[PDB]
This record gives C-alpha cells, structure tokens and sequence, in this order.
RNA sequence: CCGGCCGGGAACUCAAAGGAGACUGCCAGUGAUAAACUGGAGGAAGGUGGGGAUGACGUCAAGUCAUCAUGGCCCUUACGACCAGGGCUACACACGUGCUACAAUGGCGCAUACAAAGAGAAGCGACCUCGCGAGAGCAAGCGGACCUCAUAAAGUGCGUCGUAGUCCGGAUUGGAGUCUGCAACUCGACUCCAUGAAGUCGGAAUCGCUAGUAAUCGUGGAUCAGAAUGCCACGGUGAAUAC
C-alpha cells in the first residue's frame, strides 16, 4: 500500500437473502476457512432474532448494526516524540466493517452455550444499544472528544 | 572419507551375501509356525556384519555416509557437480 | 444433437450436455440435490439460468471429476454458460457481464523451499 | 557463493548433455558409477592427449564412449593402436562389449575445457598468470569467439594472500538462456598450492 | 516389550551359566552381555555387567527374569 | 447410588457415570452396560435399584479402585526393590520410558524452581 | 497383435523413433493404433546446495521420463521385419510383448 | 449379471508432442503532440496475466581443511587399525524453532459426498482367513494411465453431550502385547486395557501473510531394516485489510 494504491474485490452478495453487506458479515465471523459451518452460525443466529424481535430479518439486522456503527476514530501519529492521538471522522465503508466486527468478536466473547445465540444475544442487545459492542462505540466515543481537543 | 571406513563397508556387502540372504534363511521359515526345539535361533553367532542392515550406504564416489541417494548413488554434492557437466542422463534443474 | 460446453476451474472437469426438454438436472448420474444441492454452492449450479430462463424449459445431463465441493460446482457453472454457446452470442454477453464466462484460473500455489508453505515463512528471531 | 553453474542451467537448450543412455533406478546407480570411472580412468591416461569431453551412451547391453579431443592421432596410435587397448581396458571396466568413438576438435582455442587446462598446466609450468590469461582470451577473439572471460583463483604467483582475477573481452550473457556458452573448470597443482580456473567463452545465440 | 517369540540370550553366556550350574559357582562371572534375558537358571549367580567403564557385580532373583541383565547396570554416572 | 468403589456415582448417561470408578475407561465400560443389559446413554433415573446391583457384580470382575491402586503401587515397589533402571528412575523423580531431560520433562520432574 | 512401449528422457526424440517406427509399419504392413501419449512418469530429486550447513539453498531437478505406445494390429511377416534390422536411436527404451 | 462391462464409438474428459494467443494494440480521458498511467472494449487470460528458475561489480580474512581436493604442519608399533560394551539419548537450568491444547465455529457415535500429487521387485502387496487391535498365515495382480500402497480429511446428515477442569485436553505411569532387526536394558516404532499432569486462550515483548494468499483440513515422498510433531512436495475449504 506504498505507491499502489488499490480497489477491492467484492464478494458474492448471500447465498441466502442477496446482500453484499452479509456476506462480509460471515466471511469475518467465518474462521480456520470454514465457509459452510459460518454462514449457518449466522442464519440461525438471524432465525432466533428473526421471531424474537419480529421486525423480519434483513431489516432487524440493520438497526443493532445501526446502533454499533462508528462516526469518528482516533488516528495514531508518530511524531517528533508525540504520538499524537488525532480523533479523525471514519469512511462509511468501514463503518459497519468494524460494526460488523465488533459484533462478532463480541458474540465470541460471551458467556452463553453456542455462537449463534451469543451473536444473537448481541445483536438483540445492540439493536437496544446496551451490549459489548454498543460499549466499543461508546468508547471510540469517549476517547475521541477527549482528544477532540486536537483537530 | 577414510580408507578404513570404506573398506569396511566392502567387508559388509561380501559377507552380507557370503552368508544372509543364504545361509541365514536357515531362520526365515525356521521362526515362523513350525512348532519346540529352540536350537534354531541360538544359530546367530554368524560374524555380525553379515547381516544387511549392518551397510551403511555412501556416497560411492567419496565416503560420506550424509546426504546419499538411492537412485544415483552419490551424496547430493557430487549429485549436483555430475548434474551440471550433463552426466546424469535426463536430469535438469526442474521448475514448476 | 447434444450441445454442450466444457467448463472447468482449479483442477475440476465439467462437461455440460443441454437438451431442450426440461428443467431437471444430472450430474454425475445423479440428482441435482444428491450430489451436493443441500451443500455449499447448491445454488451456483442453477445460476447459469438467470438471465437465460428456463424453470423447466432445456435439460442437461453433466459430468465432472477432479477438485472439490466448490471446485466442480464451478467447472459446472462454466459448462453450463459455454454451452449455452449453441443458443447464440446474443447470450453470451450478459453471460460475460455476469461473469460466469470467464475461466478462474486460480490455482494453489505450489510450496516453494524455505518456507512453511507457498508463503507462510518459519518465524524469526534476531537471537 | 552466487552463480548458477553455466552449462547446467542450459542443459534443457543449446546444450547436450555428456551421458545420454536411458537406465531404470536399479541399474542408474551402477552405470553412474561405471561412467564416473571409465572418465576417471581414460583422463589419467589421454592426459597429455588434449581430450575436451568425453560422452557416454550403452545402446543396449552396450556402451559407446565417444572422446572428443584435439589430437586424435595421439589417442588412435599406430594404425588403430591405442584405440584398441582402451575398448579393451573400457569393456574390462564397464563389464560390457565396448566401441569407442574419437570426435576430433577443431579451434580447441575455442574449447572451453581444452582453455582451462592450457591455463592450468600452463600454471604448472610456472609462468606468469597475468600473461597466460591475456593470451587465453586473446587466440579466441582471436577465431571468433563472440566473447570470453576466464579467471582464476587465489595463491596466484604465490601471494601468501589469495586472489582472483577475470578477463572480460567481449560479450558474455550469463543470464541469456539461448546464448551459447562453453564453461568449463581446471585446477593447476602449484608447489604453493592449488589454483582453481575458470572459462567462459560465448560463441552465439539461438 | 518386544521379542513376543523366543527370549534371548547370548550363547557365549549361556554357556557360561552352565559352567557353574553344573559346576558351581565360582567369583563372579563376566559378561559384555548386557542383551540376554535372565533365566530362573541364574538365580543366585553373580554375572558382572559391563556397563562401559568397568564389570558390575549382580545378585540374581525370584523376579529378576523378564528383565536384561544391563537393567542392574547404570551406564552414565549422574551426580 | 455406590456400586463397587467407595464411589458413589451418577446423573447423566451410565457409560460415562460408570467409568467415573477408577478401574474403567470406556472401553470396561462399554463392555459392562452391554455384558449387563443396559443401555449405554440411559441415565440412573428409569433404572431402579434391580438394575444397579448386577453391574456391581459385572464390575466386581476386575481388580478396580483401592485394589486396583494397591495393586498399582505393588508394581512401582517391585521395581525399586530390583535398583533397576526404571526402578532408580521412579526413585529419582524422573522419567521412565525413555524420554529426554535436557529439557521437557516437566510433568514427572515437576514444576521448576532453581 | 504386437505393442510397443517407448520411454527415453529426451522427449524431442523419442516421438521421432515413435514416428520412425510407426513409420515404417505404414509403408510396409499396416494398421498400427497410432501412437499413444501415455503419461509423463517425472521424478524430482531435492537436494542441499551448500556443502556445509544452510539448508535453506537446495538444487531442485527432475527426470522427466516418456512413454510411447504404438501398437500394430495386423502384424504382417514384412511389417514384422520393418522393425527388425531398422530401429536405432541408441536411448529409447522400447518394449515388444506386452 | 445395471460394474464402461462386450461389441462398438472417435464425440467429449484426460493423456504429451506441436501450434495459436496479450502487443499499451484498440477506444477513451491524463500527460509537453513523449514516456507512462487511468478507465473501457473484446477476450480464457490485460498492462511485466498467475508461479518458478535465473542472484551483476562487489561487502562480511562470513561459512566449509569433516563431502572431496589440496600448500604447510604434526603422529606412525600410534593422532593408524580390529573387536566388545557404553556414549552422542545425561539434566538445577536458560534460550530458539516447532507439535498438541485449553473446547460447542467443539467432543463423540453412526450414516454419507468431493482431490491432487507420488511410490513400488532384496518392492508395493490385494483377496480370503485369523486376532478387540497393532498385526499374523495364506495368497492374486502389478516394473505398472491396468496391479498395490489407498477406505482423503475437513464437509454434510441425524443423533448425544449443555459450559463442567467437563463425554474438553491428552501428559505421566502400571500392566499386557504386535513388527522390524544377531540384537529394541541403556534408546525403536506401534497396539490393547487401565491411568487422566499442566492447561479455562497466555507479562514485558515479539513473528508470519497483500489472494486461491493468510487460516484451516487431510495425502505423498526423499533419507530409511526399523525409526518424522522435522524436511520436501500435494490438492480440499477458503477469508480480513491497505487512507
Ligand atoms: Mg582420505
Ligand atoms: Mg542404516
Ligand atoms: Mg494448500
Ligand atoms: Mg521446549
Ligand atoms: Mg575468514
Ligand atoms: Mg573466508
Ligand atoms: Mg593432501
Ligand atoms: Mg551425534
Ligand atoms: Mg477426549
Ligand atoms: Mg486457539
Ligand atoms: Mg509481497
């Protein structure tokens, strides 16, 4: 990422609803390259949120996410000396990238029996911005604004 | 590599067919269901380097026990200086 | 006469053989589902059909070897859009912007002396 | 150390290959051997005979033996003399029936092989390494020879300290895979020790 | 632990076992033998056990049978 | 709920409640439900008292806990008596079977101090 | 009738004792099943490239070895004598029988 | 005999030879009307398509007299040579590289689907039969696109476990065995039965990898009688991120 700078290769939108969006999702709780076993961790995670919430699906996703969604970030910058903790505003691209990530790595740790509950249990507990990954915003939050100082 | 080492090695080819392989199939069947009179194995007092696995195997150009293979019979430094005057038939630094 | 495509991706064989008759599917002398519809790609094998209907409309009996799950699932998924030659180019074009034309030529990159595997390299430390 | 061996690396093209026979793993070993010691054997005695390779084929309970020099006659002898007592000597070792071919060379200044040794004996003789290089490289330039470099290695006069010293004249493509070159090795056995050449000599392309 | 089908045991030793069997024994009784397995027939015996340096005097018993002789003969000093 | 061992076992599937004596592992325990006529997965609920002490036998076949363990230490004994060397090794707190102890030897040598 | 199997490391050569022997079966007698390819049997022989200590260098060859079918059905006396007598190319390993 | 199995079939998959093909060449903007880059077309492949091999003059008296060769040096009834047994396998420790885990993205029982690449006569060894098993007896084929090694494993299906030092994890040790080999005490590998440590994800600090890669899953090979968590190869599934 030195003078090449670069795109990105976009990955084949769910095999299972047509979404882009999701299928980042499962690729980033997808791990040891276990495509099969990931996506069923999700639509089955999706099947307890699903009726438990009621608001369909897709839909239902798509405000827990909104919730631990990330509007700014604190951007190192190793200077003479300093390092500089630069609060700085994030692309919407990422945005639900860490969202997303947040989530899952959240579900992970977690107390309950399987993955698809634990990530159900966060997305519910998100979508009413209260969980582990609502907390991570809500502290990219608090250390931005106390470095907001800088600008 | 040390002439004595060498002809050591010649000492254990003559008698590992002198004898083993021959004589020392009097113990092939011998140990196997044919019972009883165990005067059949006590046999082996054969002198010792006529048993096979007692070879080594080296680098039949220098010595070195290290390194050696079967197919050329070289260690895998005469291997490459033969490889690169022709010598060994067919073979070339391979790519893939 | 049976038209047909080839198709293949990383070490699968494909060959796909269209007949107008139906929408049923054999791959290998077996059900759609039988081999691996209920599996991982269930649903890339029908994708050649997407923008060229069928629902029941021309049959194809195919075969394939060699690779994977995913692997044959895509020698397919080519046979099926190079077969669909014998109907045109007047499909194979959309066939293109679908993409489903192109041959994945992504192969496992071999493991190469020195390293753990391909490009995985044994840790280091200075002492 | 850093230089893929130049003859080697172009094996698969634009050069032969000085054994050519088929055997299968449990034969390849003993003709391997076979051959490492009917060379072994024939380079200690056309020694002073200008022998530049020696190719080996066993054509079926057989083998061949062809020994490309630059003094033929020296080898062949009176009349099919010598010629005779080495397939004698070369089937009294191989342990099969014996022919025996004599390629003869040319423009041996054009040998790599037949180069080297010159320098190498030349070294022997004792005279100077700067000069026996500079006529080297010349006569060679001198028919032909769209390049050549021939250096040699270390203890050169005597130094108590070791050296090396090429001689670049002309072209040389060492990275061309279809440049002919002709590469070769030959160590001299000074009284201060021992002096390692090599020569390089680039006669085309394609 | 191995053999399942014929114990062994050096002749050269064995014949050594019936030399004072037979006999009787005598001071102790040399071996380099550390292979052989021991046999009811060397109880009360004292074979001495090369070990590398020098010959270790060993008492044999009631239940030192499926055991080599050089399991009574450390090797490597430790200390 | 006993059987067998001072042990009082129980409350999940007997194949796995069973092994819980020191004598079984499994594969005795496999052989027990089955050359007793139980089935594997059934908890101790369903199975009355009738059923529990006929294993009690079927496990009274082997030389299991207390005896088992003394009968274990007998072994160990024996060796060290002979001072052979896998008797001088229980003795001296290291490794048996042949491993090395340059390094990694831990868990019969012990967690490490000096 | 008669099959011929073919094998030498030079594969620039051994299809032109293939072609030469097929060759001289057309002319003469006959048939022949063409020549067939046959799978490319290609050992690999890796090995450490500094005489002492790093062995992270390593020469890595191969031997490539060939094969060639042939294959005459109808084995006239003069089709059967076209091998025999004509055939050379001191390097091919030719097989008769089987 | 529903086995490509017998005729046959030369189509297709493949097989190993020989060709074609991609060149910033084509459009377009950018750029000095240059180089180039950018984007589009077509195309199996775009911008050195993907990977390998190939490592300039030289730097470190860098490594190797133990692969071999060799100047000098030194021993020569001993610094040589033969045999035995032992040692290189030791063990308060410390560091490097790795393997196996701490678990339900999992363990386990059962059923079941899909590779690549190689090896083989003093060899690979089917089948049958015996044995809980490692294995053993007998015995066919195959110098091998035929025969054997060989029944990929992840995966998928049901089922069970229910967050516990557990049905997780397998160290250590007891006992009994199998094969190799004159010989498994030191010190072989494997197997049955019991045994069930540490370990609940790791301080400071620190390594790899930019795509069919990392991660993860099995398979083979060289050395080799036997002795691979190493080494060299092989496909399966298959990401995240670059302002
Ligand atoms: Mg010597
Ligand atoms: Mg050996
Ligand atoms: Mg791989
Ligand atoms: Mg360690
Ligand atoms: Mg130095
Ligand atoms: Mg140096
Ligand atoms: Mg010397
Ligand atoms: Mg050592
Ligand atoms: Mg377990
Ligand atoms: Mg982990
Ligand atoms: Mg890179």
């Amino acid at each position: 990422p030195r003078r090449r700078v670069i795109g990105q290769r976009k990955i084949l939108p769910d095999p299972k609803f047509g979404s882009e969006l999701l299928a980042k999702f499962v690729n980033i709780l997808m791990v040891d390259g276990k495509k099969s076993t990931a996506e069923s961790i999700v639509y089955s995670a999706l099947e307890t949120l699903a009726q438990r919430s009621g608001k369909s699906e897709l839909e239902a996703f798509e405000v827990a996410l909104e919730n631990v969604r990330p509007t700014v970030e604190v951007k190192s910058r190793r200077v003479g000396g300093s390092t500089y903790q630069v609060p700085v505003e994030v692309r919407p691209v990422r945005r639900n990238a860490l969202a997303m990530r947040w989530i899952v790595e959240a579900a992970r740790k977690r107390g309950d029996k399987s993955m698809a509950l634990r990530l159900a249990n966060e997305l519910s507990d998100a979508a009413e911005n209260k969980g582990t990954a609502v907390k991570k915003r809500e502290d990219v939050h608090r250390m931005a604004e106390a470095n907001k100082a800088f600008a | 590599a040390k002439q004595s080492m060498k002809a050591r090695e010649v000492k254990r080819v003559a008698l590992a067919d002198k004898y083993f392989a021959k004589r020392a199939e009097l113990k092939a069947i011998i140990s196997d269901v044919n019972a009883r009179w165990n005067a059949v194995l006590k046999l082996q007092t054969l002198p010792r380097d006529s048993s096979p696995s007692r070879q080594r195997n080296r680098c039949r150009q220098t010595g070195r026990p290290h390194g050696f293979l079967r197919k050329f019979g070289l260690s895998r430094i005469k291997v490459r200086e033969a490889a690169m005057r022709g010598e060994i038939p067919g073979l070339k630094k391979a790519s893939w | 006469n049976q038209y047909y495509g080839t198709g293949r991706r990383k070490s699968s064989a494909a060959r796909v053989f269209i007949k107008p008759g139906n929408g049923k599917i054999v791959i290998n002398q077996r059900s759609l589902e039988q081999y691996f519809g209920r599996e991982t790609a269930r649903m890339v094998v029908r994708q050649p059909l997407e923008l060229v209907d069928m629902v029941e409309k021309l049959d194809l009996y195919i075969t394939v070897k060699g690779g994977g799950i995913s692997g044959q699932a895509g020698a397919i998924r080519h046979g099926i859009t190079r077969a669909l030659m014998e109907y045109d180019e007047s499909l194979r074009s959309e066939l293109r912007k679908a993409g489903f034309v192109t041959r994945d030529a992504r192969q496992v990159e071999r493991k190469k002396v020195g390293l753990r595997k391909a490009r995985r390299r044994p840790q280091f430390s200075k002492r | 150390g850093q230089k893929v061996h130049p003859n080697g690396i172009r094996l698969g093209i634009v050069k032969p290959w000085n054994s050519t026979w088929f055997a299968n793993t449990k034969e390849f070993a003993d003709n391997l051997d076979s051959d490492f010691k009917v060379r072994q054997y024939l380079t200690k005695e056309l020694a002073k005979a200008s022998v530049s390779r020696i190719v080996i084929e066993r054509p079926a309970k057989s083998i061949r033996v062809t020994i490309h020099t630059a003094r033929p006659g020296i080898v062949i002898g009176k009349k099919g003399e010598d010629v005779e007592k080495l397939r004698k000597v070369v089937a009294d070792i191989a342990g099969v029936p014996a022919q025996i071919n004599i390629a003869e060379v040319r423009k041996p200044e054009l040998d790599a092989k037949l180069v080297a040794d010159s320098i190498t004996s030349q070294l022997e003789r004792r005279v100077m390494f700067r000069r026996a290089m500079k006529r080297a490289v010349q006569n060679a330039m001198r028919l032909g020879a769209k390049g050549i470099k021939v250096e040699v290695s270390g203890r050169l006069g005597g130094a108590e300290i070791a050296r090396t010293e090429w001689y670049r004249e002309g072209r040389v493509p060492l990275h061309t895979l279809r440049a002919d070159i002709d590469y070769n090795t030959s160590e001299a056995h000074t009284t201060y020790g021992v002096i390692g050449v090599k020569v390089w000599i680039f006669k085309g392309e394609i | 632990r191995s053999l399942k089908k014929g114990p062994f045991i050096d002749l050269h030793l064995l014949k050594k076992v019936e030399k004072a069997v037979e006999s009787g024994d005598k001071k102790p009784l040399r071996t380099w033998s550390r292979r052989s397995t021991i046999f009811p027939n060397m109880i009360g015996l004292t074979i001495a056990v090369h070990n590398g340096r020098q010959h270790v005097p060993v008492f044999v018993t009631d239940e030192m049978v499926g055991h080599k002789l050089g399991e009574f003969a450390p090797t490597r000093t430790y200390r | 709920a006993r059987i067998a061992g001072i042990n009082i076992p129980d409350h999940k599937h007997a194949v796995i409640a069973l092994t819980s004596i020191y004598g079984v592992g499994k594969t005795r325990s496999k052989a027990i439900l089955a050359a007793a006529g139980i089935a594997e997965d059934v908890k101790i609920s369903e199975l009355s008292e009738g059923q529990i002490d006929t294993l009690r036998d079927e496990v009274a076949k082997f030389v299991v806990e207390g005896d088992l363990r003394r009968e274990i230490s007998m072994s160990i004994k024996r060796l060290m008596d002979l001072g052979c060397y896998r008797g001088l090794r229980h003795r001296r707190g290291l490794p048996v079977r042949g491993q090395r102890t340059k390094t990694n030897a831990r868990t019969r040598k012990g967690p490490r101090k000096p | 009738r008669i099959r011929i199997r073919l094998k030498a490391f030079d594969h620039r050569l051994i299809d032109q004792a293939t072609a030469e022997i097929v060759e001289t079966a057309k002319r003469t007698g006959a048939q022949v099943r063409g020549p067939i390819p046959l799978p490319t049997r290609k050992e690999r022989f890796t090995v450490l490239i500094s005489p002492h200590v790093n062995k992270d260098a390593r020469d890595q060859y191969e031997i490539r070895t060939h094969l060639r079918l042939v294959d005459i059905v109808e084995p006239t006396e003069k089709t059967v004598d076209a091998l025999m007598r004509l055939d050379l190319a001191a390097g091919v390993d030719v097989q008769i029988s089987l």
